[PDB]
RNA sequence: AGAACUGGCGAUGCGGGAUGAACCGAACGUAGAGUUAAGGUGCCGGAAUACACGCUCAUCAGACACCACAAAAGGUGUUAGUUCAUCUAGACAGCCGGACGGUGGCCAUGGAAGUCGGAAUCCGCUAAGGAGUGUGUAACAACUCACCGGCCGAAUGAACUA
RNA sequence: GCAGUCAAGCGUUCAUAGCGACAUUGCUUUUUGAUUGAUGUCGGCUCUUCCUAUCAUACCGAAGCAGAAUUCGGUAA
RNA sequence: UUUGCUCCACACAAUAUAGAUGGAUACGAAUAAGGCGUCCUUGUGGCGUCGCUGAACCAUAGCAGGCUAGCAACGGUGCACUUGGCGGAAAGGCCUUGGGUGCUUGCUGGCGAAUUGCAAUGUCAUUUUGCGUGGGGAUAAAUCAUUUGUAUACGACUUAGA
């Protein structure tokens, strides 16, 4: 119901992911995907990584700056997951892609907003314990990406100023709360429970 | 389907210098009373060469669980066919009736051994009065003193396409 | 000091006197009490007392409760209404936040629009002495 | 880590069919060599 | 034939050919320039007094064309700092 | 057959103390303090005093009953490491060339060197592992004894010296040269 | 392959099988509303990321032509069964004991003592002990397992079927 | 390959109504280690790319592999 | 180049919008575990409490929101300014200081609304481009042509020239 909705790619199998966001951004909702670099594909990371390797050897032959691009990045490993899922060659899914952004970490704006998750895509609820899962980082680096290391150290930059911001607003809620705690007793306080508030 | 078991009762077509046919009697599983009664006839056939005009059902009855809410142990014996010999099978089921034993049988039958319905006869189904008569560990587990066991990673469902929290697996 | 620490999980077991709450069907937003372990997957469960009737469930029916008691193994629906009474498990129920949570949903969903209008006028009357509170301290 | 070709599972419909009657055939002779 | 490495076969971008890597920094050290500017002025030959122990003209002479390149001191004119990205 | 529960009992002994929080063992003894990252395995840990814990797996498998008794296993070589102590001796042996092994302090860092293995010019170099200490036998003739808390460290240390030197392109039947493990046991040897 | 019958196609559009001569539905005036066939319902893509009970983890699974070819089998993967068995007058696994006497049986060998070789493989005492299951010595010896006992306590093993 | 030999098993259950995995006579053939090439409408060069069923180079396993040299095998294009 | 170019304010035009119609409401990590509160001998600690959906929380009354009289409190909030910081991942935003200026539905009053005729989006958002006013600001280059040869099929490239 948001103008935009950020998910944290953080935990969720990457082509339930992919599913949900082709037909919410083809239904026409804004999608922004951050922390890419932190989905999960399930299997064996040998396995997934063999995969790779196997997109990797397709190419076009007599020029290979024709062929299929290989993109290295977790971004772009999600968005070809994601292009695949939406009728891309139209204007209505080229329509449908001009609603969606990934990313990798959480830079601004996005860094200050809310992040939801999707439970139909989420390795926890989805995947039974014990089987192995890959990690799109790792895959990344594995097949030639090079920024996982400066990702890793914005991203901890990132945690210690929210870890100081929710430390100030766990504060302010217990004053909050102890102020409410104050008014329990008041004749508008019994009202509004009588009313269910 | 949901299964109901039925009392079938027929014997041999009466005609002259004839009185008194084997009554023949069998118990079917089945979801209606029409496909019991082909049933009926396809066993009976089977048990002895009985063709469907030669014969006729006398009697139809459904028969209801007497304590249906009370846990039962079943044996149930078993043949089935495949594409080697019929086999004798026994298995143990934990339940509140013969037709929820029943079901549960054919729906084990299909995921193991990919039999149907159309391949399984069942010889018989009787409660086991006994605990100490029980052969089956997956079932004889079920019934020490003071059972208790948890149900971790609980998974909830989800409404809605976007929740705002991570969500947490306890019980 | 030389104790050694060990942390446990607090998980609500499957068991005869456990008590759940019925989540779908015919019966759904009422208690009832695990009467006997059918298998992994299925309890026979009594909630007499709401009207439940008894019979075996799967568990992915029910939400186990927090609340227990004393039930024989097997015990019929005379002697559930016995055991339930005498634990006094509706108010065990009706004293908790989760029940108070259901409560608090179904009355929201009753009110009138009058009312929703009474709610917001209270609300800002309740807002602005909490706000002055806040302001003060 | 050369990771070598993959058989495809596309089947195509010479193959389909002709698997049809290579089963045709194989039951018609079961039931004559039965015979015989 | 060729090396595959080396296309395609194009027109520089620029007379200026580019520094593409620089050497890995340690910062330890003094602070010190990579690199340096030329002019290439022509070749020429001479004669080294070989020390090179093991070789069959160890503690011989040999003949070398050299390059020369002129290097007048170059001006510092100004200063560009560079974040790294995910980018 | 898919058992309900399967528990699993480890001992610890009046001078050590566990610590198990998500999945995370301390164990302190007299002899110091291990640290084992199990969140790889799923189990459930309890103690109903200060000498026994249970570890148990509910309504697992095949596989997940046995990662319980490994589990269990290593909790315990974690208990005897702290309590006991663990020490390997190795044994090296020549026939025409001495194998000389010293202690160095390369790069700031402990390690193993080895010189003049059947001749070879070359030095080889085996980092000691941190927690293992490297001693050389008195009265013995070419025993190096390695000990610590860690039976993973110190066995993967000794593992390491003897494949350092193994003989390449030769016969071992004729070729005996090596660094191998004569013995293993604890650093407590009362009886 | 040779016959005979009956269908399909030819002169034939439409729904489905991603695609298509012989596959699955259904045959056609122009329209509106409703319901369906075959086939489907994560997304492409209209339609349950429905409900339920099981199985499977593949270092290029599978999502099918199959009552077809590679297909006869191999596997210390996993599940469920059938028939044999042993077992608290003690099962399986482990430790510790015993594992004896003629006798170093008989023939060729420098030697060969259970264990380089060829022939019956015997008799006694036994809880139980092969004229020996393997390593091992020049021959021995030593260990070992076949078998029996003590130890603690509880089900275990083998062969087949899917 | 031919005939066999028994059968691991199977055959509507049926041992020589009948099949049948895996294993065992004789061949150009005489012993002591003697004398006893095809291809005509294909073929050249150059030259690109791909396969691996690897000749060489790299790393391993075994073998009376002393050393040297070699043999067989594994990964590997 | 007959005040050309550019940044502010109001004042009207034209433009076209993959699609405003209360608010995109910020810990991190784990899930065979956690969040919050409290306490201590300060940690993998003790106790209490929470989840079982955002069904929330905040906002939310007034001509699409007018004009006035008071009460209580000195809170809430907007606008033009100001103090002091902080944020470089794409910072372009967050927080704070002080005074001024409005509103206040926290409570009690007093006037207005009609006729859009029984519904008709019944026009309230924000992109850009121009024209007019009054408030300021700054006073270049590139190309051809000529020329060089570190370049060159033509383009292109690279030099030089008040």
């Amino acid at each position: 119901v948001e103008p935009v909705v950020v998910i944290d790619g953080k935990g969720h199998l990457v082509g339930r992911l992919a599913s949900v966001v082709a037909k919410q951004l083809l239904n026409g909702q804004k999608i922004v995907v951050v922390r890419a670099e932190e989905l999960n594909i399930s299997g064996e990371f040998f396995r997934n990584k063999l995969k790779y390797h196997d997109f990797l050897r397709k190419a076009t032959a007599f020029n290979k700056t024709r062929g299929p691009f290989h993109f290295r990045a977790p971004s772009r490993i999600f968005y070809k997951a994601l292009r695949g899922m939406v009728s891309h060659k139209t204007a209505r899914g080229k329509a449908a892609l001009e609603r969606l952004k990934v990313f990798e970490g959480i830079p601004p704006p996005y860094d200050k907003k809310k992040r939801v998750v999707v439970p139909q895509a989420l390795r926890v609820l989805r995947l039974k314990p014990g089987r192995k899962y890959t990690t799109l980082g790792k895959l990344s680096t594995s097949v030639g990406w090079k920024y996982e290391d400066v990702v890793a150290k914005l991203e901890a930059k990132r945690k210690v100023s929210s870890a100081e911001y929710y430390a100030k607003k766990r504060a302010f809620t217990k004053k909050v709360a102890s102020a409410n705690a104050t008014a329990a007793e008041s004749d508008v306080a019994k009202q509004l429970a009588a009313l269910g508030y | 389907a949901h299964f109901k078991e039925y009392q079938v009762i027929g014997r041999r077509l009466p005609t002259e210098s004839v009185p008194e046919p084997k009554l023949f009697r069998m118990r079917i599983f089945a979801s209606n009373e029409v496909i019991a009664k082909s049933r009926y006839w396809y066993f009976l056939q089977k048990l002895h060469k009985v063709k469907k005009a030669s014969g006729e059902i006398v009697s139809i009855n459904q028969i209801n669980e007497a304590h249906p809410t009370k846990v039962k142990n079943f044996g149930v014996w078993v043949r089935y066919d495949s594409r080697s010999g019929t086999h004798n099978m026994y298995k143990e089921i934990r339940d509140v009736s013969r037709v929820a034993a029943v079901e549960t049988l054919y729906q084990d039958m299909a995921a193991r051994h990919r039999a149907r319905f159309r391949s399984i006869h069942i010889l018989k189904v009787a409660e086991i009065e006994k605990t100490a008569d029980v052969k089956r560990q997956y079932v004889k587990q079920f019934l020490t003193k003071d059972l208790k066991f948890p149900l971790p990673h609980r998974v909830q469902k989800s409404t809605k396409t976007f929740s705002y929290k991570r969500p947490s697996t306890f019980y | 000091s030389t104790d050694s620490i060990v942390k446990a999980s607090n998980w609500r077991l499957v068991e005869v006197g456990r008590v759940v709450l019925i989540k779908k069907g015919q019966s759904a937003g009422k208690l009832a009490a695990i009467v006997e372990i059918i298998d992994q997957k299925k309890v026979l469960i009594d909630g007499p007392k709401a009207g439940v009737p008894r019979q075996a469930i799967n568990l992915g029916q029910v939400v186990l409760t927090p609340l227990t008691f004393a039930l024989p193994r097997g015990a019929r629906t005379a002697t559930v209404s016995k055991k339930w009474a005498a634990a006094a498990v509706c108010e065990k129920w009706a004293a908790s936040s989760w029940a108070k949570k259901i409560a608090q949903r179904e009355r929201r969903a009753a009110l009138t629009d009058f009312e929703r209008f009474q709610v917001m006028v209270l609300r800002k009357q309740k807002r602005y002495t909490v706000k002055k509170a806040l302001a003060k301290a | 880590m050369r990771v070598r070709k993959r058989q495809s599972r596309r089947t195509s419909t010479k193959l389909k069919e002709g698997i049809k009657k290579k089963a045709s055939a194989h039951r018609k002779k079961e039931k004559k060599m039965a015979k015989k | 034939h060729g090396h595959l490495g080396f296309l395609p076969r194009k027109r520089a971008a620029s007379i200026r050919a580019r520094v593409k890597a620089f050497p890995k920094d340690d910062r330890s050290k003094p602070v010190a320039l990579t690199s340096f500017l030329g002019y290439k002025a022509g070749m020429t030959t001479i004669v080294r007094d070989l020390d090179r122990p093991g070789s069959k003209f160890h503690k011989r002479e040999v003949v070398e064309a050299v390059t020369v390149v002129d290097t007048p001191p170059v001006v510092v004119v100004g200063v560009v700092g560079y974040v790294e990205t995910p980018r | 057959m898919k058992y309900i529960q399967t528990e699993q009992q480890i001992e610890v002994p009046e001078g050590v103390t566990v610590s198990i929080k998500s999945r995370i063992v301390k164990v302190v003894g007299p002899r110091g303090t291990l640290t084992k990252n199990l969140k790889h395995i799923d189990v459930t840990f309890t103690k109903v005093n200060n000498q026994l814990i249970k570890v148990a797996v509910h309504n697992g498998g095949r596989k997940h009953v046995a990662a319980l008794r490994t589990v269990k296993s290593l909790v315990d070589n974690m208990i005897t490491g702290v309590t006991k102590g663990y020490k390997y001796k190795m044994r090296y042996v020549y026939a025409h060339f001495p194998i000389n092994v010293n202690i160095v302090e390369k790069d700031g860092a402990k390690f193993i060197e080895v010189r003049n293995f059947l001749g070879d010019k070359k030095i080889r170099n085996v980092p000691v592992r941190d927690g293992v200490t490297i001693e050389f036998s008195t009265n013995v003739k070419d025993e190096i004894v390695l000990s610590g808390n860690s039976v993973e460290d110190v066995s993967q240390n000794a593992a390491d010296l003897q494949q350092i030197c193994r003989v390449r392109n030769k016969d071992i039947r004729k070729f005996l040269d090596g660094i191998y493990v004569s013995h293993k046991g604890f650093i407590t040897e009362d009886l």
